[PDB]
């Protein structure tokens, strides 16, 4: 029914140490960039 | 004269009011509105002082929308502090645009 | 002479931006710098070749398109600018070097 179970599998291995790096990594690029506005303060400064 | 039944009236209205939690934002009512052309005049006709300080208060709300943090406590607006600022301007404009559709009739 | 004096304590700069938006106002300023080296240094001379290379710029010069200066020159073309200045700021240690800028609202993009 499934000739393909074997490497199928051994590919899934492959992809979740492989999410397992490039997720958190991606995640900490997108934290980087975004950190700019994730810190910014404002203050309000009207005359008078 | 109006007493006990007011109270519980206003209570429903102020219970709601912390329940839509604009306030927790720093949000005004008049500041949440839907802009249509109705209300895109009203901001428009807005005196420099509350135009400004309806600017800063949508700023620092989609500021903290971004970061998906509130106020703390003491600075969310209390429901009997809240200033009905455009309703005024917002009720002229409805009141003009409604004779020219009266007019637009005859 | 007497006892308590302090020598100067080192500086730091940061990589940072201050942003006074004020619609108000006619025209833009902007400054942008990167850290400089001190008084002291021997390549502030290095760096200020590079900043008159770069130049200077007002709307009251002669010349639009035939100065020197790549920056001065589609400044002037493009009316980019009204005016604009490289500095070589120099404090014990530490300095402020870069560029100063006067500008339309819809010519700051362009400038920088």
């Amino acid at each position: 029914a499934e000739p393909e179970h074997d490497h199928r599998k051994r590919m899934g291995l492959k992809m979740l140490l492989m999410m397992g790096l490039l997720l958190p990594l991606v995640y900490a690029m997108k934290r980087h960039k975004w950190s700019v506005l994730k810190s910014r303060k404002l203050a309000y400064r009207p005359p008078k | 004269a109006v007493s006990a039944s007011s109270r519980w009236l206003e209570g429903i209205r102020k219970w709601y009011y912390n329940a839509a939690g604009f306030n927790k934002l720093g949000l005004m009512r008049d500041d949440t509105i839907h802009e249509n052309d109705d209300v895109k005049e009203a901001i428009r006709r807005l005196p420099e002082n509350l135009y400004d300080d309806r600017v800063f208060r949508i700023k620092r709300a989609l500021d903290l929308s971004m970061r998906q943090q509130i106020l703390p406590k003491e600075q969310w607006t209390k429901y009997e502090e809240d200033k009905s600022y455009l309703e005024p301007y917002l009720k002229e404009v409805i009141r003009e645009r409604k004779e020219r559709e009266e007019w637009a009739k005859k | 002479d007497e006892d308590a004096v302090p020598t100067l304590s080192p500086c730091r700069f940061t990589g940072s931006q201050i942003c006074h938006r004020e619609d108000g106002l006619p025209l833009a300023h902007v400054a942008i710098a990167v850290e400089g080296p001190g008084w002291a240094h021997p390549d502030n001379v290095a760096l200020q070749v590079a900043n008159a290379i770069i130049g200077h710029y007002d709307c009251t010069y002669g010349g639009g398109a035939h100065l020197s200066s790549p920056l001065a020159s589609i400044a002037a073309t493009n009316k980019l600018c009204q005016s604009f200045q490289t500095f070589n700021i120099c404090y014990a240690d530490t300095g402020l070097l870069g560029a100063h800028f006067v500008c339309d609202h819809m010519s700051i993009d362009d400038m920088m």
